[PDB]
């Protein structure tokens, strides 16, 4: 007749990347990323075009787009309203993700080389973590982006006040805080493609802070590194034999050498001998034919096998491993695999970190550094409390320890005044101490909307 | 897109009724159909009419001409001398084919007039205007009429629609279909002291002119089928739901409490049901009418239920609140997804089914728990992995034979098995959960409440099905709407699970590498027994070691046998730290039984059934201790319960007395744990060192701290100690000895359980706990020592069971006295009589259950009479006993009654095929080919229990004991 | 194929981006022949023309990334495009020290480590060239001369 099922004792207490994202297209994932690609990572030089409307030199008009805009947000209202009326799914090709559309904000980052970044096509959340008042509180600050969350546990290295609204970027990659400022008043977006230039105003711009990494970067040539390395050049042999339209599926061993071309022709041998057999005579010469009895994998387990956010971290493994090369041990704590595994190994509890060191991606005070640190009288008895008490009076000391009348403190109290066991909690308060100063003054720097002088 | 398989569209229906004469048990009435043809030359109309007597049709009002012919009356010819069942199990597909709206066929065969065929080519409207009667009607729509003398509504007689699927032809003319949706106006004019229920809003109540009778008009707006259109007539007991005001729950006279305790929950299960959808409920009200002799125990129309008088219990009632709960909140569903989003065809039926069983459970995981969630999918699943390995498969979604492995055809609903619609919509609604583990709840409540919102917004057209097909789901719209949400298809899964009609066996077994520390599990699947199928999606595996619990996901390819998987680190028993757990938490464990050199402390092998699966791993022992004790999931600590049967080991016998003695474990796992540690306690005597198991415990938890052998006087407000208390000795008296005797040690103790039980105490009854004591009397009954067929007299009656004989005599005759709930004592007491009779105690004599099973006793008394009835004729090859039973049920006023003795006669069947035995005649071949020909003719049910007693006594083949 | 799209941010003087915001808030396509952009063979220098009056240009690098992200429902958001480049209209000279935003101003002297930061290969790489076509190769490491 109730609920019988003693539930506190066995049970104590999302993201949706677009298609093209979670298929591993090549545009948006590359298979290799050369040393000047390398430098320029996810910053990409404006690239002069060889044949299309922009590759003939001259002055070419800008189209500013507001039919384009309303345009298709109006049909994918239709389209939700024609699928039932509930939230859906519309990143399905490649030109959904175009700046042409949707409402676009913009995202700014505070450090120069983050430990994970986003690739092109991939979502992620805005989650407004609200802690109420002590007893009554109106409500959260209402946001116009995001969904709202009471975060009685606060999600950063700090802790929210009471009454704070503090918006973050949530996926599954980091999490970091943001801090929504307007645009200045000059600057516009130009989306350049072959056949023009396009135009859009921008009222919304985010500073995102220091990010809190929820996916640890595998170090160089590590098992984990390396795994993902054969991973993902299987999945692009899967594909390539899914693209292949003679029966049986054949592909060509040079279109792999162009998508992967420091790899060894070993390695790609070896993903293709299993799966695959090579004929040099007869039909389908110099082809990898896929073998007969070989079922090749169905959509969602080639989704399976690699995610876009190991694509991440191999990104930035591989970047920071150019960065430091060109840059002839500071550096290499600075080294996303060694900030990553120290922050993740923090929030289990494993260790701590010193909030003030050289991982600081400041540079200043502000910002946190993600390293692992460890979890952890002749003279004085002559006075006799009688007259120990009144040196105390004469030492300017306040009542309350002239009052206890206490030996031993009143003497230690007096040596101290003259010079004017455990390492558990002491350190961990310190500890906390510090991470929450240290984001409450990283808040202020982000948040504040003062103009600083050149 | 639907295209309909009728050449017209029903736009409006008017159902009159006159005459409802409880005497003669007769109605007259008339009805008017609005077709709009949509071909021209539409010359003959084809209706669906079953029992009704067509007097006159009028078509525009000029007088037409019918021909009625039904070839499902008699199916086979009375002249062939074919007696095997396949060639009835085609020639019933092709009658009822025939008859069959979803086709374009129908009963009565209307000629359209020569003079409207100007009307009918330039496509008009055509009014047909049929009146008709039923004379007496055998099984359209149930007459209750008691025999008591007075008014009728002073005895309390009373009519209801009874029938499953399309069965309102058998009540008036219609097209019978799901896919013919029509607005409805429903007149009834009855007696003055009698209320007529039916579908949509009351519009208004006019008395006749000599203010003896009057006529309630109905107007049913949302456009329904006819097959969802129902009936209650009687004098009913009105009282409106304090709660809800649309909702009105009519009851049978006396009963008005029960009414009022019973129905007091609903309104909690409306808010539910509207919260997790988005949508209010469709219609504009809401009607419970509760009834005497009911076909089905719940039954759901269009805004409208029809529940049995068995379900209506009082506050003090337990054991029954939760089932009764329940069913209301399974005919909820029901009114959701199966009376206002109907069915396209007869395939696109199993979204119906598992939308109505996911969304009752995901109401059965918010009421009761999540633990109760997860026993209750479990027990459906070992159901499923039962039925489809007993015989063939459930094929949901079949294309139109595709399942020929059976003995029916799966085209109709009512060529259907009872046991095989079961099982359908079991499976349902364990592939919709599949379908909500690929793609998440939320998306799949927002499936759901897109598929009500266009139905909603078809509800509300007076387009005559430009829009009102909207209303009607089909397997690609579903799919359709799911890839809409999501963006992710289904298609592989649907290609599983619902085309390709098996489920999977896995057998595991495990091999830990110490050098490599590895875990090398080695799971191979039989996909060559008859049920089976082979799979070769990823599997979950969930391994506990004494670092954690950690999952795997395997890739099961058909070429695939060992599966390395890594393991973890062995620190936790370098320093005692707590082990985690599944949940957050971390316990302390006992590690002096676990071995040395491996970590690993249990393996599940799909722990989320995110399979039709049926697993046989194999552990050792202390692993299955482990995952008995410390696991935080319920299917596992009963999978464990149920594998350290086969290990009689003390170590077992100690962790099935740690689950018992504590609290905080789910109930229901305690209660197999009884019955397990019976088991094991059989298996290891001259082992066993002191008292009987759980008698002690017994002791301890519910008997007195100063006296041991008196029990604590009945307080049932814990309702987990009350469950286990009743079910406690129930287990102990399976206490085996050596000499295989039960210990009279155990039955004194029952036996003192009985003596000393004080019920003046508690605000609950006692039936339920008595009747368990019963039933521990009954099961410790041992095969009496009989020497040269001794007579059973007085002179060898056994010491012990003159005890027993003593305490069911004083039950059953205090019984006739003061009665209990649903006579439970009654039926435990004849069950028990029974069991001592089937042991040579009491003389084989029927004539106390053929007493017992006369109509009119309560219905749960005349099952159980009939169940050693049919236990009786099994033993002794009574053959007047078989002709007993054959003959109630050819006539028995009680339809209910009849389709539970077929099933009852096809589950203990009195002989088998394989069998010789001298009831084999050619007379009864010929008795059961004409009732499954003639004879079961008029309910659907009985003739698909009669097809499914032949197959069980004869086979698909031609009986052998033939000339 | 699909190739990234390449969005940069355009800076424009403050009458000039008062026109400019009217007359794309406006939505014609007059202002397409207002507003031209004239990229030279440099890549780093241009003219914006604003209603046909000529502004000269820098195309600059920005310290901070910056990525574009779309939404249709304001709650998930889709990364579009990597922003690194501002054509601010009126070598070290294209390397722009200060961010957008407010808070970030002087970001990359103050906030940014100098870790991270520190051409160098290619003038190893010219050197490697010259040595490889010279016959004798002389070196000492040397002192103040």
């Amino acid at each position: 007749p109730w609920n019988l099922s003693n539930d506190e004792y066995y049970y104590p207490k999302i993201i949706q990347h677009s298609i093209p994202a979670v298929e591993l297209r090549q545009p948006f994932f590359p298979t290799h990323m050369g040393p000047i690609k390398l430098r320029q990572f996810h910053r990409p030089p404006l690239k002069k075009y060889s044949f299309g409307a922009l590759s003939q030199p001259g002055p070419h008009s800008v189209q500013p787009l507001l039919k384009h805009i309303k345009k298709k947000a109006k049909m994918r209202e239709q389209e939700r309203q024609a699928s039932g009326g509930g939230e859906m799914f519309f990143m399905r090709t490649p030109q959904d993700l175009t700046g042409k559309d949707g409402d676009l904000i913009l995202a700014e980052y505070s450090e120069e080389n983050g430990p994970l970044m986003m690739q092109v096509g991939m979502a992620t959340k805005i989650k407004n973590y609200y802690k109420r008042k002590p007893g009554k509180d109106p409500g959260a600050p209402d946001c116009k982006y995001g969904e709202t969350v009471y975060c009685h546990t606060s999600p950063f290295l700090g802790s929210l006040h009471p009454g704070q609204l503090l918006q973050a970027f949530e996926n599954n990659l980091f999490r970091a805080p943001i801090y929504l400022h307007k645009m200045p008043e000059t600057d516009f977006l130009i989306i350049r493609t072959r056949q023009g230039y396009y135009i859009r105003e921008l009222v919304d711009i985010f500073v995102v802070g220091q990010q809190c990494p929820l996916f640890e970067v595998p170090g160089p040539n590590s098992k984990r590194a390396n795994t993902h390395i054969r991973d993902f050049l299987q999945v692009f042999i899967y594909r390539l034999f899914w693209k292949s339209k003679d029966r049986p599926r054949r592909i060509r061993m040079e279109d792999i050498k162009k998508a992967f071309p420091s790899h060894s022709e070993s390695s790609i041998r070896k993903r293709l001998k299993l799966c695959a057999d090579f004929k040099r005579t007869g039909m389908d010469s110099n082809w990898w034919v896929l073998k007969s009895d070989f079922r090749l994998p169905t959509e969602e387990e080639i989704r399976a096998m690699v995610s876009p956010e190991q694509c991440c971290a191999y990104y930035s493994m591989i970047a920071a491993e150019q960065r430091l090369k060109d840059a002839g041990d500071d550096e290499v704590r600075t080294a996303p695999w060694n900030t990553t595994r120290a922050f993740i190994a923090a929030m289990k509890g494993k260790c701590l970190l010193e909030v003030t060191g050289v991982a600081d991606p400041t540079g200043c005070g502000e910002g946190f550094s993600y390293v692992k640190i460890p979890n952890k009288d002749a003279d004085l008895r002559r006075l006799s409390l009688k007259n120990a008490k009144q040196l105390l009076r004469k030492f300017g000391v306040p009542e309350e320890e002239i009052k206890k009348l206490s030996r031993w403190e009143v003497i230690d109290v007096v040596r101290t005044m003259s010079t004017e066991r455990f390492s558990v909690a002491e350190h961990q308060e310190r500890y906390k101490e510090e991470c929450q100063r240290i984001f409450d003054l990283q808040n202020k720097v982000l948040s504040s909307t003062e103009v600083l002088s050149t | 897109g639907f295209e309909s398989p009728r050449p017209y569209k029903l736009t409006h229906q008017v159902v009159c009724i006159n005459n409802i004469n409880f005497q003669r048990k007769s109605v007259v009435g008339f009805v008017e159909l609005t077709i709009f043809p949509t071909v021209a030359n539409l010359n003959r109309i084809k209706l669906n009419s079953k029992q009704c007597r067509i007097y006159r049709v009028r078509i525009n009002d000029l007088e037409a001409a019918f021909i009625y012919n039904d070839p499902t009356l008699e199916v086979c010819h009375s002249e062939s001398k074919q007696r095997n069942l396949n060639y009835f199990s085609n020639a019933y597909a092709a009658a009822v084919s025939a008859v069959d709206p979803d086709a374009g066929n129908g009963e009565l065969c209307i000629k359209v007039p020569s003079e409207l065929w100007k009307h009918v080519d330039e496509l008009k409207v055509l009014k047909i205007h049929i009146n008709f009667s039923l004379d007496q009607p055998k099984g359209g729509l149930h007459f209750v009429v008691p025999s008591v003398e007075g008014s009728m509504a002073e005895r309390g007689a009373h009519v209801f629609s009874c029938g499953y699927q399309n069965s309102t032809r058998f009540w008036f003319p219609c097209v019978d279909s799901y896919s013919e949706l029509c607005t409805w106006k429903l007149e009834f004019t009855v007696d003055a002291a009698m209320v007529a229920v039916s579908n949509g809003d009351l519009v208004e109540t006019v008395y006749t002119h000599d203010m003896r009778k009057k006529t309630f008009h109905y107007m049913l707006t949302i456009p329904t089928a006819a097959s969802n259109i129902s009936l209650a007539i009687g004098p009913f007991e009105i009282l409106v739901d304090p709660y809800m005001h649309e909702v009105t729950h009519f009851c049978l006279p006396q009963l008005l409490p029960l009414l009022k305790h019973t129905t007091s929950y609903l309104h909690e299960v409306f808010e539910f049901y509207e919260e997790i959808l988005t949508c209010r409920y469709p219609y504009s009200c809401f009607k419970t009418v509760f009834i005497d002799e009911a076909y089905v125990e719940v039954a759901a129309y269009a805004s409208m239920s029809i529940f049995s008088t068995n379900l209506l219990h009082s506050a003090m009632i337990i054991d029954e609140t939760p089932l009764t709960r329940r069913c209301l909140a399974q005919s909820l569903a029901q009114q959701f997804f199966g009376c206002f989003i109907s069915r396209m065809s007869w395939s696109d039926e199993w979204v119906l089914k598992g939308i109505s069983g996911y969304i009752y459970g995901l109401w059965m995981k918010k009421t009761f728990g999540v633990n109760e969630y997860r026993h209750w999918i479990k027990e459906e699943l070992d159901k499923i992995v039962a039925y489809e390995l007993k015989t063939g498969g459930v094929l949901l979604h079949p294309i139109f034979n595709p399942a020929s492995h059976l003995h029916f055809s799966i085209k109709h609903p009512h060529t259907l098995s009872w046991e095989y619609y079961s099982m359908f919509q079991c499976k349902a609604h364990l592939v919709m959960r599949l379908i909500e583990n690929r793609i998440s709840m939320e998306f799949m409540l927002q499936v759901f409440n897109k598929l009500l919102s266009l139905a909603s917004t078809a509800s509300s057209q007076k387009f005559q099905s430009h829009m009102w097909s909207q209303m009607l789901v089909s397997t690609s719209g579903f799919l359709k709407s799911i890839s809409n949400v999501s963006g992710k298809d289904i298609q592989p899964l649907i290609k599983q699970w619902v085309d390709q009609s098996g489920v999977v066996k896995f057998y595991g077994s495990f091999a830990f590498n110490r050098k490599r520390n590895v875990l090398e599990l080695e799971i191979k699947q039989d996909y060559t027994s008859p049920g089976t199928q082979k799979y070769v999606g990823p599997l979950k595996v969930t391994v506990q070691e004494l670092d954690g619990s950690f999952n795997h996901t395997l890739q099961i390819e058909e070429n695939s046998l060992k599966h390395d998987i890594p393991c973890h680190s062995k620190s936790r028993r370098n320093k005692k730290k707590k082990i985690p757990l599944m949940n957050g938490e971390e316990v302390d464990m006992d590690l002096s039984a676990m071995d040395a050199d491996s970590p690993l402390l249990w393996i599940r092998i799909d722990p989320d059934m995110s399979v039709l699966r049926k697993v046989e791993f194999e552990q050792a022992d202390f692993m299955w201790q482990y995952q008995l004790r410390y696991e935080r999931d319920v299917v596992a600590q009963q999978e464990s319960i149920l594998a350290l049967e086969k290990f009689p080991t003390p170590a077992s016998r100690l962790a099935l007395t740690d689950i018992l003695e504590q609290e905080q474990c789910f109930y229901r796992v305690r209660m197999s744990a009884c019955f397990c540690l019976a088991k094991i306690a059989n298996s290891m005597v001259s082992t066993w060192t002191g008292p009987p198991a759980m008698k002690s415990l017994f002791t301890r938890m519910f008997c007195c701290k100063s006296c041991p052998n008196i029990v604590k006087t009945n307080n049932f407000m814990s309702f987990q100690s009350y469950f286990l208390q009743k079910t406690m000795p129930v287990a102990m008296a399976l206490l085996r000895d050596v000499h295989n005797l039960c210990p009279k040690e155990v039955l004194t103790f029952i036996l003192d359980l009985i003596k000393y039980n004080d019920n003046r105490k508690n605000k609950f009854s006692d039936n339920y706990y008595r009747a368990e004591m019963i039933d521990a009397l009954a099961n410790s009954v041992t095969p009496a020592v009989s020497v040269n067929n001794e007579v059973r007299t007085l002179d060898n009656l056994n010491p012990d069971v003159r005890l027993i004989l003593e305490e069911i005599t004083r039950f059953l005759n205090m019984e006739k006295l003061l009665p209990s709930y649903r006579h439970t004592i009654t039926v435990s007491c004849l069950r028990a009589i029974r069991v001592l009779q089937k042991n040579g105690h009491v003389p084989s004599d029927p004539a106390l259950f053929k007493s017992y099973a006369e109509y009119g006793h309560f219905v749960d008394i005349r099952i159980a009479a009939l169940e050693a009835v049919v236990d009786y004729t099994k033993v002794d090859r009574s053959y007047e006993e078989l002709q007993w039973l054959l003959n109630m049920i050819q006539n028995d006023p009680v339809p209910y009654v009849r389709h539970k003795i077929l099933n009852m006669l096809t589950k203990n069947p009195p002989f088998t095929k394989n069998m010789e035995s001298p009831l084999c005649n050619e007379a009864l071949v010929d008795q059961l080919w004409k009732l499954m020909n003639s004879g079961t003719s008029h309910d659907w049910r009985l003739r698909c229990g009669a097809v499914d007693l032949y197959f069980t006594l004869f086979g698909l083949s031609r009986p052998s004991c033939l000339p | 194929p699909h190739e990234l799209e390449s969005q940069f941010i355009l800076r424009l003087p403050p009458e000039y981006a008062s026109t400019v915001r009217r007359a794309v808030q406006s939505g014609h396509v007059n202002l397409k022949d207002r507003l031209t952009i004239e990229l030279h063979p440099d890549g780093r220098h241009g003219i914006v023309r604003v209603d046909r009056v000529p502004l000269a240009s820098k195309l600059v690098d920005l310290p901070c990334v910056m990525e574009s992200l779309k939404t249709i429902d304001k709650k998930t958001f889709y990364k579009t495009a990597d922003i690194c480049q501002m054509l601010v209209s009126t070598e070290k000279k294209f390397i722009w020290n200060h961010g957008i935003t407010l808070p970030l101003k002087n970001v990359r002297k103050r906030r940014f480590r100098k870790t991270a930061k520190k051409d160098v290969e290619k003038e190893v790489k010219r050197l490697l060239s010259t040595d490889a076509e010279a016959v004798s190769t002389r070196w000492e490491i040397i002192a103040e001369d």
